[PDB]
Order: structure tokens, then sequence, then C-alpha cells
């Protein structure tokens, strides 16, 4: 319960969470995936995932029919399942201090379950009606690291 | 020989895509494909044999199925395997029009005389291949603009406008790529070849096959002077 | 020329050069250099051919004389631009416009008629009467709906946008996902949402050509948007920008009224002109 | 000719469509959200159509007979019709159930009583003269079906053999190998389609961030035989059929486009011509002025 | 004829109070309905009133300009939109009133009305058919979630946007991408065990069977009725100079 702050004070790992993935803690990470250098690079990929976050929240907020696109879905589940799918993947450790836990690749399906149908640019691809966020490709069988479900 | 037809069509379309992993240029139904072939080249040499070349030649129908039976034989060479010979392999179902002498009828009425279908497909390729020439005469050394670079893509682009599809899209890009002084003449231009394809062409179309249904005059007049239920149980 | 022989290679040359003419572009010499010395030849070799037949005429014809013309004129066009002084790029390729028209000529032998041309004469100008009048119906209608335009549906320009967005900083990032109009009035049209407003966007100094030119500001716009609807190619989305930009009765009415005379009655008449043509031709020439 | 209108059918018969024009406005209302089997109010038309319509059956089949009389009231498809209806609408009422699972038996039931408006067809006679000229050219229309059906099955056939797998690509254009688009990507997302605008040199096009995958397009592929029936009897429609002719030129040559020009010159410039010449002939037939 | 032509492209410009433009137009509109006024006069005063009155378009001139007149008066009144608005409807119907001077133009308007008038049963058929495939659509698609065409405008919630939804597709805009909507399956939706309305799935061979058959009826079938009842009542009325 204390977000990670100062490179150097941090360095049990069991109880620093980060700054913007919040559902991780460092000790797994370490575990899975000089430790200035470490520390480092984890603020420098919290940053990257922060300001990807934000250019979705830019792009979302401008989509009108926000309430309006599915009676099941709401925006805020959207987004909460977009920034655990961002941190998971730069993030690729199996959690072990979790409650409940599903595995982390499924929540990029998730995401099309609940997330509105973003219709990507025809300019110099025909995407035929293809959806910005799609996971399975041509005949891929999708189902590995096993995480919190945050849902 | 129509169910073996029938057979080979539905074996040739039953070539579904299974996987990336596996692919062969050798396959089941390449094999398939050969052992038919060979039964259509003894087909076609034991009527050669009987019928004679003059005799076989001197119907339309085994003319067709000669030239079938060379394309797909060319077919079969596994360098061509899967080329545009292809066509050729599956031109066979149109045997199965002799199935039904209805269907056959049905056809040869309402196709009438050949001529004037043929005259119209003519006339509509050659206008195209023109119109297509002189626009891009006309638009080719435009800059920006790719729809017209290249007499392939002028001949997509009309062919586009006759099909109706996207032609204001057309339309708008040409427009940006002229300079506005020159934008009036091109949109009037466009504007009436649009017109005179949709309004006519098709017209045309409708009217030849209109009068191909119609009967002749000569025989409307011969035949108009010369002229137990649910309970039988 | 006495030999028929003669007919039919001028058929062939005629389709060559047709041919040619479609091959000649600028991207293709880029492409293919090579082949921008063969349309040399066939260019130069064919002229020759005719000349002989211009040399032998002198014991319809100016159709003849001006496709030849045409010819020179396209040759001294490559003179020059193979020379490397004029610009490929130039618009000069424009004095090849009517060579392609060449091609009627492989079908002069069947427009060559020696029965009675008159009959078939009069069927043509009965046609192009039938057509003209046609035409003017047609006109009066899209007149008559443009006006009504004009005079409804206003100005489509008006669009939800960014709160904070100001002039001349117009772009892509202070337009809403998807582009969505309004009516300014409170109770009319689509409202944007909290945190967006909408406006004009020709006020803020963006040009006609880069919003479209479809909308219904003049008579002339406003009547090329209606021809453009009666196409049935993107009416919907016209009709969707009219319900959101102004009362939804009115782009129902209007729209539904269009549609149903334009497209498909005013259509049919052409087709019934065409019908009563080919009744004329089974009747007047009593064989074919 | 008010008599002569008032006088078109009888008094029962004039009493049946104003029921059915009031349960087909009084159903108008319903809704996902506005079920009737939750809304009293919407009731009220159901139960009295079908009281009436019992009432009606009732009465004629006394009268008719429902078999071997010269006149019954079940003797062509109109009757059949109407008996299917009323069942149909009278299994609704018996059941009515409260709780509706998506693609079942009850979802049919309701779509099979969707079917209401039609019996505006058998009640007024002009309906179902019409009904009758437009049925006369049955099998011409079958025949002009089973051609279209055997060019589909031709171009079908050509296209699954020939572009079997070979449209997939993955999203991301940049990379051009299956195996070196994986991680994620910036997508650029549509603002609008008519404009035009250009972009400041130091701006970069709305978008968001999306995985790689190797996916073939969603409205139309070739990976099996019916899928190419359906991608074809799309291009039919000539809408849509821009996108396909890009996709193939782009992804398996240039030369394979000759393969769907043809197609949209044989099936739609002359294929549904077919059908329009075979509709005219019968509506001609049909008046009389054939011969 | 060239009046009436000219007082029609007087609207090229809409009508409103805020453009100054709008006020001189106005102004010109008035002296042509003076003009008109002659016309009709004229006509009444060199014909008895009963003879005026037999022929109909005597009939609808007078009546038109008697609400031009009426227009006039209430502009120098009131002079707000309403009578703007009313000056532009009166033109445009002085505008409409041009067919019968034409002779060509006349016999095609009364083709078309003909055509339509003997067309409206098979139109009240049409409306029917498509009535009963928006009760369909409304039942099996009523919550779909949004896609690339499903949007505020294309919806099935509720009958009218299914009669309109439907209405599009018979004029065939996008109707193949509408179905392909329609086609949404897991994972891209939510399935629902129990109730059709609490999920967004929509009903894959449902979808199929109901577009394509409603398309390949509609378009190609019965349109077909209304042309053939274009073409029968061009020939009757139509006919140019005969040998
Ligand atoms: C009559 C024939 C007229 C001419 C036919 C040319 C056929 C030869 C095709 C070879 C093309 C060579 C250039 C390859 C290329 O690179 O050009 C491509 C397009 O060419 C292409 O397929 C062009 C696609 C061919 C379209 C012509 C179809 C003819 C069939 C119509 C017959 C109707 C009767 C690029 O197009 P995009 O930028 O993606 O848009
Ligand atoms: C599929 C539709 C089957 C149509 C049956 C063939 C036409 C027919 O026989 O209809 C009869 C009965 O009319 C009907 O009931 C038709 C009802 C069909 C409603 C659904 C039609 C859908 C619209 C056309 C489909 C395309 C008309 O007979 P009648 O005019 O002589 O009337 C008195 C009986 N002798
Ligand atoms: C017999 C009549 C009725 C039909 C006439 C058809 C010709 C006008 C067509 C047939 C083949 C066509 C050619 C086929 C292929 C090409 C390749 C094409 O190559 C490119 O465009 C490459 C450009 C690049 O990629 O940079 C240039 C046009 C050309 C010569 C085409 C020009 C027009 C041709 C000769
Ligand atoms: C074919 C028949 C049925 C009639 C169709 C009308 C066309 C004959 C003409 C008449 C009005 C014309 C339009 C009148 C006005 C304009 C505005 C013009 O735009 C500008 O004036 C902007 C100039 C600039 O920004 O520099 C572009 C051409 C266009 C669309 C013209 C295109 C051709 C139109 C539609
Ligand atoms: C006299 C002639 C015109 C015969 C017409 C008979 C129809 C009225 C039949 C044919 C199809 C039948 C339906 C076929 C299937 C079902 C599914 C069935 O669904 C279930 O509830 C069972 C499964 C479950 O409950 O889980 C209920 C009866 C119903 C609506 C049937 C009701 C009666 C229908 C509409
Ligand atoms: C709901 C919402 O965000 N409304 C915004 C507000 O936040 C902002 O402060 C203001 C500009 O100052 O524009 C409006
Ligand atoms: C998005 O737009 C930029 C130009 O602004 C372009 O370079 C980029 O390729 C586009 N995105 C994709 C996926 O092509």
């Amino acid at each position: 319960c204390f977000t990670v702050e100062n490179a150097d004070a941090v360095c049990n790992l069991s109880d620093f969470y980060l700054s913007f993935c919040n559902s991780y803690t460092l000790w797994e990470l370490f575990s899975g995936l000089t430790c200035r250098q470490c520390v480092e690079a984890y603020q420098d990929y919290d940053h990257h995932a922060q300001e990807k976050y934000e250019e979705f929240e830019s792009v979302l907020h401008k989509y009108l029919q926000s309430e309006e696109y599915s009676v099941k879905s709401c925006p805020e589940d959207c987004k909460i399942v977009y920034k655990a799918w961002l941190c998971s993947q730069y993030f690729e450790v199996t959690q072990f201090n979790c409650r409940k836990t599903i595995p982390c690749k499924q929540y990029c399906l998730e995401v099309q379950t609940r997330c509105p149908f973003i219709l990507p640019d025809n300019d110099e691809v025909i995407y035929g009606g293809l959806s910005s966020f799609i996971c399975t490709g041509l005949y891929e069988t999708f189902l590995e690291p096993e995480c919190c479900d945050v849902r | 020989i129509l169910s073996m037809v029938t057979v080979d069509v539905i074996v040739a379309a039953s070539n579904y895509y299974k996987g990336e992993n596996f692919r062969r240029q050798y396959d089941e139904f390449y094999l398939a494909e050969v052992a038919f072939t060979v039964l259509f080249d003894l087909e076609a040499l034991l009527k050669i044999w009987c019928l004679g070349f003059t005799g076989y030649i001197s119907s339309s129908l085994h003319k067709f199925e000669l030239l079938l039976v060379i394309g797909t034989t060319l077919h079969v060479y596994p360098d061509l395997y899967h080329s545009q010979f292809t066509y050729f392999q599956v031109l066979r179902v149109v045997r199965l029009i002799k199935i039904s002498p209805a269907l056959e009828d049905f056809v040869y009425k309402i196709f009438g005389p050949g001529k004037k279908l043929g005259s119209l497909v003519v006339f509509t390729a050659s206008l195209l291949i023109v119109m297509s020439a002189i626009s891009l005469q006309m638009f080719c050394f435009v800059e920006e603009l790719d729809r017209f670079t290249t007499f392939p893509r002028a001949f997509m682009s009309m062919f586009q406008i006759l099909t109706q599809e996207g032609w204001v899209d057309v339309m708008d890009q040409t427009l940006n790529a002229v300079g506005h002084m020159w934008a009036p003449v091109v949109a009037i231009y466009f504007i009436l070849y649009h017109l005179f394809a949709t309004l006519i062409l098709l017209s045309l179309f409708v009217a030849v096959i209109l009068d191909n249904l119609e009967l002749d005059e000569d025989l409307k007049k011969l035949k108009q002077l010369k002229q137990p239920l649910r309970l039988r149980i | 020329i006495n030999k028929p022989w003669v007919h039919s290679l001028l058929r062939i040359c005629a389709i060559i050069s047709v041919i040619s003419v479609c091959m000649n572009t600028p991207m293709t010499f880029e492409h293919y250099p090579p082949l921008q010395y063969v349309t040399f030849t066939l260019d130069t070799l064919l002229m020759f051919l005719y000349t002989a037949e211009m040399i032998a005429k002198m014991h319809w014809c100016v159709f003849d004389g001006f496709m030849v013309f045409c010819l020179w004129v396209s040759l001294v066009l490559q003179v020059f631009e193979i020379a490397d002084i004029v610009d490929q790029m130039s618009p000069w390729g424009m004095l090849r416009i009517p060579r392609p028209l060449i091609m009627i000529r492989a079908f002069r032998i069947y427009f060559r008629f020696e029965l009675p041309r008159t009959r078939i004469t009069n069927i043509l100008k009965r046609s192009g009467e039938q057509i003209w009048s046609v035409s003017i119906f047609l006109l009066f209608f899209l007149l008559l709906y443009g006006i009504l335009g004009v005079q409804m549906f206003g100005t489509f320009t008006y669009h939800c946008v960014v709160n904070d967005t100001k002039p001349g900083n117009v772009t892509w990032n202070s337009l809403a996902i998807p582009d969505t109009h309004c009516s300014p009035e409170l109770e009319e049209g689509y409202q944007c949402p909290p945190g967006f407003k909408c406006m004009d966007l020709e006020d803020l100094g963006l040009s006609r050509q880069e919003l479209g030119y479809s909308g219904f500001n003049e008579i002339g716009t406003s009547i090329f948007t209606v021809y453009e609807a009666a196409s049935q190619e993107g009416w919907v989305f016209l009709m969707y920008r009219a319900i959101d930009s102004f009362p939804r009765w009115r782009s129902y009415f209007y729209f539904i009224t269009l549609i149903f005379f334009l497209a498909w009655l005013v259509k049919n008449v052409f087709i019934a002109v065409i019908i009563e043509t080919f009744a004329e031709i089974r009747v007047q020439f009593q064989q074919m | 000719q008010l008599y002569d209108l008032l006088g078109l059918v009888t008094y029962l018969d004039w009493v049946m469509i104003i029921v059915t024009i009031c349960s087909c406005i009084s159903m108008m209302f319903e809704s996902p959200f506005r079920r009737v089997m939750h809304a009293p109010t919407l009731q009220i038309a159901e139960y009295v159509f079908v009281i009436f319509m019992s009432i009606e059956l009732n009465l004629k089949i006394m009268a008719d007979g429902l078999f071997f009389t010269p006149t019954a009231v079940i003797r062509d498809f109109g009757g059949v019709m109407d008996i299917f209806i009323y069942l149909v609408s009278l299994i609704f009422l018996c059941w009515m159930p409260q709780n509706v699972p998506a693609e079942s038996g009850a979802q049919l039931l309701m779509v099979l009583r969707c079917l209401r408006p039609l019996r505006i067809f058998k009640l007024v006679p002009q309906m179902r003269k019409v009904v009758r000229e437009l049925f006369s050219g049955f099998k011409e229309i079958f025949l002009v079906s089973i051609l279209l059906l055997t060019l589909m099955l031709v171009f079908a056939s050509f296209g699954v053999q020939l572009f079997a797998g070979k449209l997939a690509k993955c999203n991301d254009p940049n990379i051009i190998r299956r195996e070196d688009c994986n991680g994620i990507f910036r997508i650029n997302v549509s603002v609008s389609k008519n404009l035009n605008l250009k972009l400041r040199p130091g701006e970069k096009k709305p978008g968001f961030w999306v995985p790689r995958v190797w996916a073939n397009p969603r409205n139309f592929n070739f990976d099996n035989v019916g899928n190419a029936m359906l991608a074809l009897f799309e291009v039919l429609s000539l809408k849509g059929w821009v996108e396909v002719r890009d996709v193939i030129i782009h992804r398996v040559g240039p030369i394979h486009g000759i393969y769907i020009h043809v197609f949209v010159f044989l099936g739609c410039m002359i294929g549904l011509t077919l059908f329009v010449g075979v509709v005219i002939a019968n509506f001609n037939e049909n008046k009389g002025t054939a011969l | 004829a060239l009046l009436v032509l000219a007082q029609s492209v007087l609207l090229s410009v809409k009508w409103d109070v805020e453009d100054p433009v709008t006020v001189p137009l106005a102004t010109m509109s008035v002296v042509f309905t003076f003009i008109f006024v002659l016309e009709v006069t004229m006509k009444i005063i060199a014909m008895s009133p009963a003879g005026f009155w037999q022929s109909r378009r005597n009939r609808y001139d007078l009546l038109v300009t008697s609400l031009g007149v009426v227009w006039v008066v209430l502009h120098f009144a009131l002079l707000n939109a309403y009578t703007y608005m009313m000056g532009a409807c009166v033109i445009v119907f002085r505008f409409f009133s041009i067919c019968g001077k034409h002779v060509t133009l006349k016999m095609l308007l009364l083709t078309v009305v003909v055509s339509m008038y003997k067309s409206f049963f098979i139109i009240v058929g049409m409306f029917l058919l498509l009535l009963c495939y928006a009760f369909a659509g409304v039942v099996l698609f009523g919550t779909v979630k949004y896609g690339e065409n499903i949007n505020r405008h294309a919806n099935f919630s509720s009958a009218g946007k299914a009669i309109t939804v439907l209405f599009r597709i018979v004029t065939g805009e996008d109707w193949n991408k509408i179905m392909h909507d329609c086609m949404v399956q897991p994972p891209f939706c939510t399935p629902d065990e129990f109730t059709y309305w609490a999920t967004d799935c929509g009903n894959y061979a449902g979808a199929l069977m109901y577009f394509c058959s409603f398309y390949v009826i509609i378009a190609y079938i019965m349109l077909n009725l209304l042309v053939a009842i274009i073409v029968e009542n061009f020939s009757l009325f139509y006919s140019t100079e005969e040998d």
C-alpha cells in the first residue's frame, strides 16, 4: 500500500504498488520479468502506459454515443479493462498474491466485448469493417500466465 | 456423365481452406482433377472416333466441349495449376443445363437471337474503351490524381461510374485534383457521361431483353387467328 | 483501296491505333521506358498508311481528314516530347483527345446502311425529340427540388467541436468522433453533449473545398446535390445530416418524395421510351 | 362511389379489417423495453382480435366446412395462412412466457406472430388480384433464379479454389510478414468521410494503440464455398463491390482484378435485367395485350 | 411563362430576415404578383366569370393569384418569417403551375400521376410487407450493439426506426454492412441465457434469412410492377405525331 515514488528509497517488496499499474507489485515482476536501473525502467514503462492511456481516454471521450452503444456495457468498464490490458502487456508476469485471478490474455477479448466499435481509417488499406480492437486472427487458437481479475 | 460432372464440380468446390501448416502442389484434389481430365480426354477421343472430326465439330455444343477439354488439359500442367485456366475447370457445370429441356428452351427463348445482344455488348465495350482513353488523355498528366495515372485505372474508374458505386467520390476526387477554374467543365463532362450510361445503356439492355421475351409479330397473328377437385376422394 | 483486304488492314490499323492511344501515358513510360519507343514506331508507321488514302482520295471524308490531321498532330507532339524539350507531364497531351475516336472506323462497315435510310433517320429524330422532352421534365423537377432544398435545408456547415477550440486551430483533433452536425436552436436538431459545443466552421476560416461541395447554399449547388441524391448515391448520409441539422419532418418529407418521384418513375420513363422505340423497330422495318 | 366502396366486402369483413388495423397499430408500439407480455395497455388489442377471430372461425366453419365441401373456409393458401396465424396467436396467448431466451421457441413464436398484417391481402380483393398477378410468373422467376445461382456457383467455386486464405493481411500496414507483426501499434480513427482537411506538419491524426493481428476482412472472405457465395451475392447488389475489388487487387495481385469485373458485367448488368424482362413480360401477358 | 420562370428563379437565395438581401427580393416578388393579377383580371374580364371558371387551369391560376395577393397584403403589415415562408410557398406553387402551359410536360405529368394512382395498391402491399419485416426486425434485433453501420440513425430499437432502416435497405444503401453488423456474435457481444431484451448479441441465421429475403423480394420483383405501370401509362398518354 505504498505507491513507489522515489527510485532510491525503495532500494517486503510485496507491499509496494506501482504508480500507474497499481494492480501489480514489484515483487512478481522481479520474480518473472542494479535495482536503481530496474526501478527506473519500471517508471519509464509506467510513464509510457500513462501516455497511451491518456491518448485512448481522449479518443473515447469524443465518442458521443458513449452511453447508447450497448445496454450491457459502460465506458468505465472499457477504460478499466484497457488499463489492465496495457499494464499486463508491459508486465507479462503471473501474479501470486491475487484473491481471484484469470488469464491475462482474455483481458483483450473482454475489451472487444465491452468497448465500443471504433471505426479505423481506410486510406492506405481497406479494412472492410474490421474493428479497431480485435484479438483472434484467421483460424488462430487463442487458448498461460494468470493475474488478478480487476473487473 | 451428368452425375460425373456434378461430382467433379462438388469435389473442386470442396477444396476449402484448412490451414497454412500443410499445403502442397500435389494433393488428392489434384489427382482427382487429373483423373477427371483423363476421363474427358477419353470421352472426346471416343466421340471424335465415332462421329468423325467433321461431324463432331458440326455442332456448337461439341465445339464448346472440345474447347473445355483442351482448356482443362492445359490446366492440369503442374506449373499452370490454379492459374487462370481454372475458369475452364468450373465451366464444366454448364453441361448441367442439358439436364432439363425446359431450362434449355427458356434460355434459348429469353436470350433470343444472339445478334442483338452481341451487338449491344460490343457497343458497350467499345464505348467504355473510347471514353476511358479520352479521359485518360485528359487527366493522365494531372498531379495528385491516381485514378487516371494509367489506362487500367481509368477503365476501372469508368466501370465504377457505370455501376454507380462511389461515383460521387470519384467525381469529388477529380474536382479536388483539378483547379477550381476547371472543375465546372470536368464536372459537366462526368455528369453527362453518367447520365448517358445510366439512363440509356441500361434501358437499352432492358428493352433488348424485353423484346427477346416478346413473341414474333407473325407468330402472334398466326396463334391469335388460330385461337375433379379436393372432394374427388 | 480497291481490294477488301485494304479495308481489313485499315480496320486492324484502327484497332492498333486505339491500343496505342490507350498505352500512351507518362507513368507507362516511367515504369516501362522501352515502350516509349514502341509507341513511336506504330504512331508514325500507321500514319504513313493513312497518308496514302489522303493522296488516293483526290480522285463524310472530312471525318477521315480530321482523324489523319489528329494523327499528324500527335506524331509531331511525340517528336517534341521525345526530344526532352517539353516536359512529359505537360498538358499538351490534350492534343491526343480526339485520336481514340478512330475506333468508330472499325465498325464503319456495320454502320453503312443501304436500306431506306429515311425511316431510320425518322426513328432517330423521334427518339431525340422524346429524349429532349423527358430531359426537360427531369430538369424542371430537379430545379423544383433544388429551390425547395435552398429554402428548407439552409447550409450544412454547423458541427460539434471541443469546447476550447479556437479559430485557425481547426484540425482533426478538434472534431467529435464521428463528426456530427447541429441546429443552433435549443429545441430543434442535435445538441452537443456536455463539454462540446457546435458552431460554423466556415466562420473559423475553413474553405469550401475542404468542407465538401455538397450542400444547399445556392441554387446551383442545391440542384447539384438533388441530382446526386436522385442517383441513390449517398442520399442516406445527406438525410442523416439534414435530420441532425434541421427538423425531422422536413428531411423525411423532402427525401421520401425525392426518392419516390425522381429515382423510380422518371428513370422508368426512359425505359418506356426505349421500349416504344423497339416496338417501332419491330413494325417499321418488318424484319430483323 | 361511396355506396360501392361500402359494399366491397361483407360487414363482418369490414369489422375484421378495422380490428386488424387496430391490432397492427397496437403492435407498432411494442419495444424491447415495452414488451406486450408485461404491458397490460397493449393486451386489449390482442385480446379483442383473438376473440373476434375465434368467433369468425366458429361462424365460418359451421357454415362452409374445413374440408370436402363445394365451398370451404380452407381451400387455398389464404385459408392456410389465416388458420396458421390464428393458431400461432392462440398459442402465444395460452403460453405468453415471462422469460424469452435468445434464439428459442418463444422468439420464433413472436416472429410468426409478426406475420399478422398479411390478412389484409386476403381480405381486400385488389390485394388478392395483385398477388395472383405477381405469382403468375413464378416459373420464369424460378428459372432466372436457377441461372443466377449457377453463375454464382461458378464464380464462388473459382474464388474458393484460387483465393482461399490469400486475402488475410495483418492489420498493421507497415509490417509485411505475418510473424513480424506482433505486440502493439498505433491505429488512427475515422473522423469524417466527407471532410478532406489538410494536416499540419507537426500534428498526428487522432488514434489509439491496438494489437497486431493477421485477420481477414469482416464483411467478406473466400475461406469456404458458403462465404464465397455470400460475397458474390453481396456484390450482386452493386453496393460495397468497390471495396471487394480493391481488396482483391491489392492482396491477391492485379491480374485477378479481371475475376470480379467480369462477374459484375455478367451478374449485375445482365442478370437483374433478366428479372426485369421476365416481370414486365408477365405483366403484359396478364394484362392481355401480349398477343 | 418567362415571367413565372423568372419569379421562380428569384427563389435562388434562402429567404431569411437576418440577411439584408432577403428584403429587396421580396419587393421584386410583389411587382410580379401585380403583373400576374392583370393576367388573371384580363382573363376574367375578357371572358364571362363563368367562362373563366369552367377551365380548371384558370381556377388554379385564380386561387394562386388570390393567395399571392393575400401574401402581399400581409407582408406590408407583419413583415415576419411567416410572411416570407408564405411568399416562398406561393412562388413555388406558381412555378409548379407552368406544367399546364406546356404540352409534352403536361402529358408526362398526367402519366406520372396516373401511374402512382394505379400503383397505389402495389405500394400498399409494399408497405404491408415492410411493416411485417419491421416487426420481425424489432423482435430479433431490437437490442444490437452499435457497429460499423448501426448508429443513432440506423437502429431497430423501435418500430419507426425499423421502418426507416427497411426503406433505406429498399433503396439499397449499405444494406450488407447493416447485415454484418447484425451478425455480431461472441466474443464481440455479451450473451444472455434468459432474456433476449437483456442481451446485445444478434441472430446469425435469422439475420441472413431476414435481410436476404427482404432485399430479394422488394428490390428484384415488386418495383418492376411500378416500372410496368409507368411504361404502360407513358405509352397510353404520351404520343407525338403519328404517320
Ligand atoms: C481489342 C480491344 C477491343 C481492346 C483494347 C485493349 C487495350 C487498350 C489494352 C489491353 C492490354 C492493355 C495493357 C495491359 C497492361 C499495361 C501495363 C500497365 O503497366 C502499368 O500501368 C505499371 C505502372 C506502375 O506500376 O508504375 C500500363 C498499361 C498497359 C500497357 C495496358 C494498356 C492498354 C492495353 C494494351
Ligand atoms: C445535368 C443536368 C441534370 C443539370 C445539372 C446542373 C449542371 C448543368 C450545373 C448547373 C449548376 C452547376 C454547379 C454550380 C455551382 C458550382 C459551384 C462551384 O463552386 C464554387 O463556386 C467555388 C469556387 C472556388 O471556391 O474557387 C463548383 C461547380 C458547381 C458545383 C457547378 C457544377 C455543375 C452544375 C451542377
Ligand atoms: C394448420 C397448419 C397451417 C399448421 C400450422 C402449425 C403451426 C401453427 C405450427 C408449426 C410450427 C409450430 C411451432 C414450432 C415450434 C415451437 C417451439 C416450442 O418451443 C418450446 O417452448 C419448446 C422448447 C422449450 O420450451 O425449451 C413451442 C411451440 C412452437 C412455438 C410451435 C407452435 C405451433 C407452430 C407455429
Ligand atoms: C495514421 O496517419 C498517419 C499520418 O497522419 C500515417 O502516417 C499513418 O500510417 C496512419 N496510420 C496507419 C495505421 O496507417
